[PDB]
């Protein structure tokens, strides 16, 4: 090797050596991840150098605490982060289409042609399969019926199917309830909070918010009914001067004269919000919470509770921008032009201890465009389940809004899509002819896997999807519980366009990059 | 232990044929790691750097960066790549190949008893009469024709991993130029590596990747009653800071007085409203500063629904300063009404996968732009932005040089019976080494034969019988195919800059590695 | 693993950890040994731990000298041995089916079937290649011009044609003049001696033998015409009694009568020998050559070099049998029947000396049936070239001889073999379909191997031998100098029956006990 010889500490791999690297490499990844796609797969549990317990089959939470040290294998892993980035859900069949992409044209590649002559056919096959993709989707013009079914294939796919039918409920309901008249809807404004109280079938919708912090002071309130929420950003807590002065007196009479003196400019900061529950017409309960992202030293927590105001402190960032759109209030970084028409409303406010950890609830808002799904798992890998389910469930519905067309579900798609590349097959008039066959048998893995990991035959079961599919126009696909083809878009199995659509287009670049690669090295030391 | 007595310690000496033969094997070695990665072709070349990431790539000067030789005449051939990657943009790969089968020929004389300063002169002698031949073969280009400067930015990511998206990436490419094709005085500049700032986000398809007309961040916005949407703003760009922090003095206040405590710390807040209060007399929509803005800050910008982006870097406020038309101000009280930057077109505050981006785009007339490349992941994101990058500066060599050369093959069979005619006048001593030039240029069209896997034999009798007349003289190798097209009808032209580039960095390598006739290794410096 | 518990040390595979180990290892000797089949293949250098040079491309050596320690390789290793051994030629193919066996079988294991239902398709696969060879070999009643094409054919694929014009003629002429009346051939009758002198196409037929010892007298004649052998098995060197007895005697004048009396024993079995010099009219040359396996003392030697014959001494176990029947006397163990009628008669007997090293030469005989093939070869590694070859040749022409049928050459057996499956590929009528068609997939890489080593197209070439074979009935083959599909049977190219027989049948059962084996384990420490 040439490499060897400038170098003689770097490695190498050759033309036909490389590509048994890659192809070896991706059926690895391939045999593992295969054994829990759909709601039928098998759970994983995954164990650091720590000792945690990380339960959970997710395709990308797989792939990242995984040990393996391999080049091929973390090309892939950059693939599946951004995946999940964007659209959440199709990690798992992302990483079977790469292994049967480089599986099947293996067999062509090694029967004496060249690799660059597969890629010509798989960017043939890609244009067609993406034109198809558009003709099969569906428009349901977004009903709440519609995301339901859409959020239930999700949850299933992460979950025993108990939790699925409760967490659907969570899903659905919190992502109408943030923006209308077409608007994007932004994630951030659903906050996911963990708790231990119940039971892991417990999980509600809380449509206020949910802090993870109490009160500060053993004399306020802990129930507060109809509230004035005022969001603060100032620092109610005692701050030094930027300029270090220091003080300077002559008696002892003088120096307390000084303490009261250094806490005036403090003090006024507290009699701006004591002098606004006076002005908000208090002869009634009337109670006030500040939630204050800045600390507040206890001399002001102790003002605040004679008053009768239940003071919060050590917020995060964006509780200034949920909590906003919450209470309906303004947030206010100075004190300077204080209103009561800066302030919140909330019916009912009050907190709770789970083991000297008090959580702050708001809730009762009129219409609140921000929520919090309240997760009340047992376990510690128990939170880690609902919480990567959450976070997938939530990005499906939100696709399924921001495009208006649904996609099929299980084998609806991918059967029907491998039967349009054979009829087009003869009409690239070329070399490629073997290409649009490696991708069309790549395609079908996802009836093959699911049909798998429900217990049934794999070939007997592909036979009898492709001739109700050739003998109708119905899109058919898998049953995952008698193993008849069953039409997906009648039972309720429904699928997100851009996935499918960025299934097309990230596992067909990064095949045709993977069989152009010969000269795998080691070289820098 | 009596220590013995030596001159020159832990040091070595080699001289006499295995220095000078022994430079052509270490050049040669490095000619046979990128031989399968000069064509259209070619194939990529995965990687492995000691920081832990993966280059997948196929240009030259990426791969030879990322390998540690030992060898002080291949450390050499290195820098080689480097400077031809300075240059020009698709110029490195061509040289090493060339450099190596230059330094071929010269080994066979070596052996035939000839001194290497008899070499070098016929060298010297054959890379004048290169850039005499380009001159007399080159062709004038129209700049201001779109579909010309199309086919030139084509011929040079036909052998990137871009030539499958063509219609695009030569659209982006061919904008990202003209638009920081910059001029204020008498004298035109291309900066395409300060105000072309290529972004690559995860995620999305490469068919949406597009160059924005103006730039962008990955900055979200101060606070949230702050507009995410405005359709005309007023960008002030700023470079201090919006707070109040320590003097560089050793200012030291003595208080002695009650009232004089919360006196200093209404002073801070009334220097902050001070500087807020100069910003507002142009009544801007877009404060963007490169420090720290305070809470108290924020507050006066809240209520003047002013939107605040609070820690843009350096080389961000600079590219910003082109394309919107503003002045970096470093003092809020000596604003002006010219340093404001007006002509922005639509602000949005979008968010690509749980990130927020502020876009600044939509502009008048921007002089610097922002390509934004969408991709599957991180690993072919960086090969489309070092092929962009190839792909911007071979179109800025047309713009300070209008002249084409006929690639493929054709630029280097022109010149080699250019050398061979005129070799007939020589009559001495450096008439055969002036003979090895013109061969050693035959081993561009002989990679790409080798790469498609066509005939080296079959293909080089009747290319070199197509040069014997003067009268089409532009025939090439298609790299495609693997037969004879010229290259009038394949449209693969490539610019003058990068051949004259390739040809004098080719030879001055084979002059510094022939008069090397020792090494000495072993001393220690300070 | 339940290995792992018992034994800590002991590692393991499991159902699908097995059959990738046994897979991956037959494409690994597969992908070596496939670039030396057939007269395009390559010459391998092998380097043992001495440095000695082993050049050779046979698959019998390639796989016994090779650094390689794996089970799965050590399986067919042993295959590989016996096809080597009964029959010589077929070493090569034998290992391209069992690693295209494994490599089809993969295509349908991996894809949801149980390895037992291909291994039921490759018996029923056996029954119609067994009955479909029988309908294919020609009888040609054993012609010496047949004779020579079925040896050029073994001879090219392991030199470089211009030897193979020499050896064949040193091959066929050796092989007819050895047994009749349908006799089988016995292979000792031919000593293959290495020799130094001329070159590597310089390998001439000795009609009689070549001993490679001399005279160890330097009175003995060097060149004797017209000789007769005297072939003994008896000791003319001094040997004692079997029990220990000595000598004893009284004065020096009785010390030189015992020692006198010692030899009278071995002086009258010389005695005998020159007894019968004189009764076969020695009144003319007459010639005397004793080979005498038996070792000689020098007192015997200069006593028979007085009267004129040529002793040798410390011939080989075999050289009794052979110039037995060369000289066409009778090899004696005493000197008690000494007649006429044991000597034998040679035209030519002499000796020649290459570097301090006579090789003795027995020629002109009537009817010897007993022949010697002088490899002449200027190196040391050339002469296992050629001595490889001509036991890979001699067992080809013998195997022709003993079958009374010759079976077509390159690609007129495979492809009509494989093709023959296809229309009988619904006659098993079950599940074991598709081992049928991974049975005729696997025969079908002796013309792929062969396109590929001569430089064509892999996939090309098999698309135009097909259709001139399913458009005709003739047995049409690969041509390694043109590609286009040529009739193997006219052209030239023959095979032997007995090698394709096994090939069908030591292939298969390998095979089908490999994919068999799901427990591979080391355990015994
Ligand atoms: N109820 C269901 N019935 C049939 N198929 C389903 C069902 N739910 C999910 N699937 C299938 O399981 C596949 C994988 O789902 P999921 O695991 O959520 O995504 P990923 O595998 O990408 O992580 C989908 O392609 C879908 O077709
Ligand atoms: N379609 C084509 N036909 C023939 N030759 C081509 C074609 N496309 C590119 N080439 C050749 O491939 C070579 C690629 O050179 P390159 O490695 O890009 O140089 P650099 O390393 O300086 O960028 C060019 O010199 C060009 O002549
Ligand atoms: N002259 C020839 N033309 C075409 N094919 C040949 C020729 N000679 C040998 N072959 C083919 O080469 C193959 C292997 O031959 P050989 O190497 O002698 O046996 P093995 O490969 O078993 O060691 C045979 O199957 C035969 O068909």
């Amino acid at each position: 090797a040439a490499v060897k010889t400038l170098n003689p500490k770097a490695e190498v791999a050759r033309a036909q050596a490389a590509l048994a690297v890659n192809i070896s490499a991706a059926r690895g990844l391939q045999d593992v991840l295969r054994t829990n796609l759909g709601p039928k797969g098998t759970m994983k549990m995954l164990v650091s150098g720590a000792g945690d317990i990380k339960l959970t089959k997710d395709g990308n939470v797989l792939l990242h605490e995984m040990q393996i040290q391999h080049p091929t294998a973390s090309l892939i892993a950059k693939v599946a982060t951004a995946q999940d980035d964007i659209t959440g859900d199709g990690t798992t069949s992302n990483v079977l289409i790469i292994g049967e992409l480089l599986k099947q044209a293996d067999l062509y590649i090694s029967e004496g042609l060249h690799p660059r002559i597969i890629t010509e056919g798989f960017e043939a096959a890609k244009e067609k399969a993406l034109q198809f993709l558009e003709e099969v989707k569906v428009s349901r013009e977004m009903d709440r019926e519609t995301l339901i079914d859409v959020a239930r294939t999700s949850l299933r796919t992460k979950v025993h199917a108990e939790l699925a039918d409760v967490l659907t409920e969570a899903v659905v309901d919190s992502i109408l309830a943030i923006k209308k008249q077409d608007e994007p809807i932004d994630l951030f404004m659903i906050e996911i909070m963990e708790m231990k109280h119940k039971s892991e079938t417990d999980t509600s919708l809380i449509r206020g918010l949910v802090l993870d912090h109490g009160a500060r002071h053993p004399d306020m309130k802990k129930r507060v009914e109809d509230a004035y929420i005022l969001t603060c950003n100032v620092s109610l807590e005692y701050e030094k001067t930027e300029v270090n002065s220091g003080f300077f007196y002559k008696s002892a009479e003088e120096r307390e004269k000084l303490v009261k003196a250094e806490r005036k400019f403090i003090e006024d900061r507290v009699k701006k919000i004591i002098e606004l529950k006076r002005k908000v017409c208090g002869d009634s309960d009337k109670g006030f919470v500040v939630i204050n992202q800045k600390g507040i030293d206890p001399f002001s927590l102790d003002a605040l509770s004679k008053e009768g105001i239940v003071a919060l402190r050590r917020a995060k960032r964006r509780n200034m921008e949920r909590l906003t759109l919450a209470c309906g209030g303004v947030a206010l970084n100075s004190f300077d032009d204080l209103s009561p028409d800066c302030l919140g409303h909330a019916g009912l406010v009050y907190e709770y201890t789970l083991g000297e950890e008090k959580f702050t609830f708001i809730e009762k808002c009129n219409n609140p465009r921000s929520v919090t799904l309240l997760i009340k798992g047992p376990n510690k890998h128990t939170l880690t389940q609902i919480k990567d389910a959450v976070r997938d469930g939530l990005r499906a519905v939100k696709n399924a809004i921001d495009d208006g067309c649904v996609v099929p579900g299980a084998g609806a798609v991918e059967v029907a899509m491998a039967e349009a590349l054979i009829k087009h097959k003869p009409s690239v008039k070329g070399r490629a002819q073997l290409g649009v066959q490696a991708f069309a048998d790549a395609l079908l893995i996802i009836p093959k896997v699911l049909a798998q990991n429900s217990g049934f035959d794999l070939q007997e079961t592909l036979v009898k999807i492709q001739a109700e599919h050739s003998e109708s126009g119905q899109l058919v696909g898998v049953d995952l519980n008698t193993g008849e083809p069953m039409v997906a878009a009648e039972v309720g199995v429904w699928d997100n366009y851009c996935v499918k659509k960025q299934l097309l287009h990230s596992c067909t670049v990064i095949a045709t990059n993977i069989l152009l690669v010969d000269e795998i090295m080691r070289a820098g030391m | 232990h009596r220590p013995v007595l030596v001159l020159s310690q832990n040091t070595k000496r080699e001289s006499g044929r295995k220095v000078q033969s022994g430079n052509i094997n270490a050049a040669k070695t490095i000619a046979d790691i990128i031989r399968t990665c000069l064509g259209p072709k070619s194939m990529m070349k995965m990687l492995l750097d000691p920081m832990g990431g993966i280059v997948m790539t196929n240009d030259g000067n990426a791969i030879l960066r990322e390998i540690q030789v030992q060898h002080p005449a291949a450390k050499s051939m290195i820098e080689i790549s480097r400077t031809q990657d300075e240059e020009v943009g698709d110029g490195t790969t061509s040289v090493i190949i060339l450099a190596g089968e230059m330094l071929s020929v010269a080994e066979h004389f070596l052996e035939q008893q000839m001194h290497p300063t008899v070499v070098i002169s016929a060298y010297r002698k054959a890379l004048d009469d290169m850039i005499s031949t380009l001159k007399k073969i080159s062709i004038p280009v129209d700049i201001s024709d779109s579909d010309m400067m199309l086919n030139i930015i084509n011929s040079s990511i036909t052998t990137k991993a871009i030539s499958r998206w063509s219609s695009l990436a030569c659209n982006i490419a061919l904008d990202a130029v003209k638009m920081v094709q910059f001029e204020e005085n008498g004298r035109k500049e291309i900066d395409i590596k300060k105000y072309a700032r290529v972004e690559k986000i995860p995620g999305g398809i490469i068919e949406d990747s597009c160059v924005l007309r103006g730039v962008m961040i990955n900055k979200d916005v101060t606070h949230p009653r702050m507009r995410r949407y405005i359709k005309n703003p007023r960008i002030v760009l700023l470079d201090s800071s919006l707070e109040y922090k320590k003097g560089e003095s050793q200012t030291d206040i003595e208080i002695t007085r009650e009232e004089d405590f919360t006196r200093i710390l209404q002073m801070e807040e009334e220097y902050i409203q001070q500087l807020c209060e100069d910003i507002i007399q142009l009544k801007p929509d877009v404060v963007i500063t490169e420090k720290g803005i305070s809470d108290l800050a924020q507050h006066y910008l809240m209520r003047a629904n002013i939107t605040a982006i609070r820690r843009v870097r350096k080389t961000d406020n600079n590219r910003i300063a082109r394309a919107c038309g503003a002045r970096i101000v470093s003092r809020p009280e000596e604003l002006r009404e010219d340093d404001v930057g007006t002509g922005a077109g639509l602000l949005e505050i979008k968010k690509i996968g749980d990130e927020y981006f502020t876009f600044i785009t939509d502009c008048k007339d921007p002089k610097a732009c922002t390509i934004l490349l969408r991709g599957a992941s991180k690993e072919i994101l960086s090969e489309v932005e070092r092929n962009l990058q190839d792909a911007m500066q071979v179109c800025r060599n047309v713009l300070l040089d209008p002249q084409l050369v006929p690639g493929g093959g054709a630029s280097e069979m022109a010149v080699a019976h250019a050398l061979t005619e005129k070799s007939k006048a020589m009559t001495g001593v450096e008439q055969w080494p002036y003979r090895a030039v013109a061969q050693a240029l035959e081993v561009i069209p002989r990679t790409l034969i080798q790469n498609c896997g066509a005939s080296t034999i079959r293909l080089l009798t009747s290319l070199r019988a197509k040069h014997t007349q003067e009268n089409c003289e532009t025939w090439g190798v298609n790299g495609e195919t693997g037969t004879l097209v010229d290259m009038k009808e394949l449209g693969i032209w490539e610019p003058l800059a990068v051949k004259l580039q390739t040809y004098k960095t080719a030879v001055e390598t084979a002059v510094l590695l022939l008069r090397i006739d020792d090494i000495v290794s072993g001393h220690k410096k300070k």
